DNA sequence: TAATAATAGTTTTTAGTTTATTGGGC
DNA sequence: AGCTAATAAACTAAAAACTATTATTATG
């Protein structure tokens, strides 16, 4: 865990947010909220138990708890809803604009200082474990404050200070026709890590296209699956975490609940006398398995042992070349072995020595791995996987040895064979030139299951109860128009080829 | 047991096949039952499951009367069956179909998912299918390329991707 | 409590959403005593729809339920009673609804013991899509039938659209791909149009009216093409051209 | 006289049960 | 022209990890 995450989101409320060059466009107050909406659905799918809240600066009215004059809060830090969703999308639009600026003012004097003292108390709200003070704000223009030196020197000593107090702020380019005026009043005073301010932005060119993008994920943290203990004789023993660069996710589990009260209705189940209609006790239970005529019983503890083979651990069988495993032998998704100091200290000196080794040797890993109490240990295969960086140096893979599963016996499973048939070399190369046709080079992150997407459609379009549910696209349908214009006539010159001319492939 | 099916290329090339399980986890086919602890029967052994008022009562709740839902973000939102399975994602039935091709090296071990190995040759009584798949063989080796392939159970499976 | 009747009747109040918003009219059917249900039951009469919904639409797939718009209760509580179950709130309803409505209406909102008004006429004529599909001589001899039949022969507009009348338009005869300007012709082609009495302007045997247009030229091949048939041309003695069908 | 040390309280996978499930049959 | 079996999916309980706190003893 080691701290959460939360942003706050500040609109200009003045005049220039409500305009455009071209109708084409939107106003700056209507990208602005439709990201925030995008934003939001997001953080739901993605990592709902995030604090977000919204706050306005330069309307007339106000609502903030110091009740500084022009600061109007709208919504606190909170994990979101689709009722605040509601509340964004009522003034989301070319008229709801209007409304907003009915029902709420636009376009008054302020202090930066202000709203900064605003945020840093919405801060001192919340009480979590925190660790992301990141802020958000949009506008095209910074020399407003600049205007009033002494604004500009307030708004700046606030700005170190939230920077020493480890406030991490960032703001969204916005078309300004005459530039947003980079390096003139924000950059010097905004908190950067780095600079790659060069153009003064005449238009909105920054990383909105991120955000408007919609993820759909759970992203989960990184946990460690065990800190489990490799036993190399009997007592040579160290700790090392265990993880899951890949888990398969799957549809979140439904919610029972009520018709009209919709409330999740408890459901206690228990066993009662059958035969009486009295009342069975958990202890008044008895397993039993009938192979033909003789009833056999067994009990919880009886279970339990049959199960039990030997401490919950890792145990070092020997070593073999990595080219000795089959690749077509597969049991199910492999997992990752990290070193730890956290319990056998000098245990990480031990992980280095021994991942460098192997791989000068090209040898795997043989070992008894038992996960937890009461489960028949099996055998393992631990390849050295060394980390690799990219251009940005940053991890492609990270060091460790992946766990690959050795399956057993009853795991082989023999079916009917046939004899070897060859096929003609001419038929060969045409068979590669059809490949040459349709190659690509593949990427891990270029496909997703469409049932999830188009499941999360429905979900946030029955939040959202619009006329229609938004329809996902299924990135695993082949290209087949496609495909078959970059082929050619290949295919039936294979298909003739070998397929007889007069039998078709159908039966 | 074989999966007799037609691998499908682009919108004019198909293959009778037949998938074999060749690796499946062992697993007990036999259930424990519970049986009583004084008569060792069964019969006088069943559950019973009460939905009674999560709210400040203890009424039982009618399976009808209970439906399901799905937390959302901080709310739960009521949820019928009828809705989901009027709007689910339907499958095109019993399908595997090809996607794209790329170098064996493109990827790893490491992102090998299901429990299972699959064995695939073509339905028997296709010896031009056989031919074909052999060509197909070849051809892979000799490039080194892996075959991207899209696969769907039937209609009430949930359609994926394999190597 | 207001009406007793709407009590004792469950109501799936689950769009309120309308210019009223869901509350306060969720409160105001308290107020009558209204039975309210989150979800449609089988024992819930109808569910009331404001906007539109996916859930919405659901219910129109889900054949079970009848979708009511909040207008219908808007009048039954400003009335303080049952408003009756003519379709103008209707969406989707139950086959045994389908049949009632079959049953006290026709395939429209037409009654089959109320008499109709200009209201509920006017509504079910601009409900019904444009349907301009058939041959124009369909339309003369329908509405033709539609005179003679019900005694309709009342309309005060009749020159040339609808039944029965002959008049040449055209300085030319047996070439209509033409037309003569600098004469009355135009005159006549445009009073051929509106009031209504079906335009013949070819010869031929199933002509019996004599009728001279507004050029005195024509009478010469008027009295040309009389010999072609057996009916003799008469000179002639509303209308506003001063015709005679005899 | 008063600080520290095993402890349960949440998720989170995960590993058995349950079910409605197309094919042949003749 | 009548007949039904593996089965992934779903549904459970169950077990661990990972935080978050505290009944205890020196000790005056």
């Amino acid at each position: 865990y080691s701290g959460r995450d939360s942003l706050i989101f500040l609109v200009d409320a003045s005049k220039a947010m409500f305009e455009s060059q071209s109708e084409d466009e939107l106003t700056p107050f209507d990208m602005s909220i439709q990201c925030i909406q995008s934003v939001y659905i997001s953080k739901i799918i993605s990592s709902d138990r995030d604090l977000l809240a919204v706050v306005f600066y330069g309307t007339e009215k106000d609502k903030n708890s110091v009740n500084f004059k022009n600061i109007y809060v709208l919504q606190e830090l909170d994990n979101p809803g689709a009722k605040r969703i509601l509340e964004l999308d009522q003034f989301k639009g070319q008229q709801g604009q209007k409304r907003f600026q009915d029902m709420m003012g636009h376009g008054s004097d302020y202090s930066l200082s202000e709203v900064l003292w605003v945020c840093a108390n919405l801060f001192s709200d919340v009480q979590f474990k925190m660790s992301h003070k990141r802020i958000m704000l949009f506008t095209n223009e910074d020399n407003p404050h600049g205007n009033d030196s002494a604004k500009a020197s307030r708004a700046r000593t606030k700005a170190g200070d939230l920077r020493d107090t480890g406030i991490f702020l960032d703001l969204m380019h916005l078309k300004k026709p005459g530039g947003f005026d980079i390096s003139l009043f924000y950059r010097d005073i905004i908190s950067i890590a780095e600079d790659e301010d060069l153009r003064v932005h005449f238009e909105e060119s920054s990383k909105l296209e991120d955000l408007l993008r919609k993820v759909r994920a759970k992203e989960t943290r990184k946990r460690a699956l065990s800190r489990l203990k490799l036993k190399l004789n009997k007592d040579i023993v160290i700790s090392v975490g265990i993880y899951n660069l890949v888990q398969k996710a799957l549809k979140p589990p439904p919610i029972k609940l009520y018709r009209e009260t919709n409330e999740p209705v408890k459901t206690k189940t228990r066993t009662f006398n059958t035969s009486t209609g009295g009342l069975l006790l958990p202890s008044d239970t008895k397993r039993s398995q009938i192979y033909g005529s003789r009833q056999i019983i067994l009990e919880k503890e009886e279970t339990e042992e049959l199960k039990r083979f030997d401490d919950p651990g890792l145990m070092l069988m020997g070593f073999k070349p990595l080219v000795l495993l089959k690749k077509h032998h597969y049991l199910r998704p492999s997992l990752f072995v990290y070193p730890e100091e956290s319990l056998v200290i000098g245990s990480s000196t031990l992980f280095s020595a021994l991942l460098i080794k192997c791989l000068e040797k090209e040898v795997a890993a043989l070992c008894r791995y038992t996960p937890r109490r009461n489960i028949p240990p099996y055998f393992v295969a631990l390849v050295p996987q060394e980390e690799e960086l990219d251009d940005q140096k940053i991890q492609v893979t990270p060091p460790g040895f992946q766990l690959v599963f050795l399956p057993f016996a009853d795991d082989k499973r023999k079916m009917p064979f046939t004899e070897k048939i060859m096929a003609t070399p001419e038929q060969v190369g045409k068979m590669k030139a059809i490949v040459e046709k349709l190659r690509f080079t593949y990427r891990s992150d270029s496909f997703e299951n469409p049932v999830l997407q188009q499941h999360f459609r429905n979900l946030e379009a029955l939040a959202l109860d619009l006329m229609e549910p938004e329809q996902a696209v299924d990135l695993t349908l082949p290209k087949v128009e496609a495909m078959n214009k970059r082929l050619g006539s290949l295919v039936d010159e294979f298909k003739e080829l070998v397929y007889p001319p007069d039998y078709n492939p159908e039966g | 047991i074989h999966w007799p099916c037609r691998l499908t290329i682009g919108s004019n090339l198909s293959i009778r096949i037949a998938a074999y399980k060749s690796i499946l986890q062992e697993r007990v086919k036999k259930t424990w039952t519970v049986v009583d602890a004084k008569t060792l029967k069964k019969e006088d052994i069943q559950k019973e499951t009460v939905y009674c008022l999560n709210d400040d009562d203890e009424t039982e709740v009618l399976k009808e009367d209970i439906i399901q839902g799905f937390r959302y973000g901080s709310d739960i939102v009521p949820f019928s069956k009828v809705d989901e399975e009027q709007m689910k994602y339907k499958s095109e039935g019993k399908c595997f179909s090809v996607l794209g091709f790329c170098k064996s090296s493109q990827v790893q071990r490491r992102f090998f998912m299901g429990n299972q190995v699959l064995k695939v040759f073509a339905a028997r009584d296709d010896e031009a299918a056989a031919v074909a798949l052999s060509s197909l063989i070849h051809a892979l080796d000799d490039l080194d390329m892996v075959a991207i392939v899209r696969y769907a159970y039937d209609k009430r499976a949930n359609p994926q991707v394999g190597v | 409590k207001i009406s007793n009747i709407f009590e004792d009747v469950e109501f799936c109040v689950m769009s309120g959403t309308d210019s009223q918003p869901k509350p306060d009219l969720e409160n105001r059917i308290a107020e009558f005593g209204g039975y309210i249900v989150q979800n449609p039951g089988p024992d819930t009469y109808c569910v009331i729809a404001g906007s539109e919904n996916i859930r919405v639409k659901n219910i129109i797939l889900s054949n079970k339920h009848d979708v009511v718009k909040p207008a219908w209760l808007l009048e039954c509580f400003k009335t303080k009673s049952f408003v009756p179950w003519q379709p103008r709130f209707m969406i989707h309803m139950c086959p045994s609804t389908k049949e009632h409505f079959a049953r006290e209406y026709d395939c429209y909102g037409d009654s089959y013991f109320i008499d109709t008004d200009l209201n509920q006429l006017k509504e079910v004529f601009s409900g019904i899509k444009n349907s301009n599909e058939q041959t124009p001589e369909e339309m003369a001899s329908l509405i033709a039938d539609l005179e003679y039949r019900y005694s309709w022969d009342c309309s005060p507009l009749s020159m040339f659209r609808r039944h029965t009348v002959y008049l040449d338009s055209y300085a030319v005869i047996n070439d209509l791909s033409t037309k003569n300007e600098g004469t009355r012709l135009a005159i006549k082609a445009l009073e051929l149009r509106f009031h209504g009495a079906k335009v013949v302007s070819c010869l031929a045997e199933g002509v019996s009216h004599v009728i001279i247009g507004e050029d005195h030229s024509r009478v010469a091949d008027f009295k040309a093409f009389r010999r072609t048939f057996k009916r003799k041309f008469k000179i002639l003695k509303d209308k506003c051209e001063l015709q005679e069908e005899n």
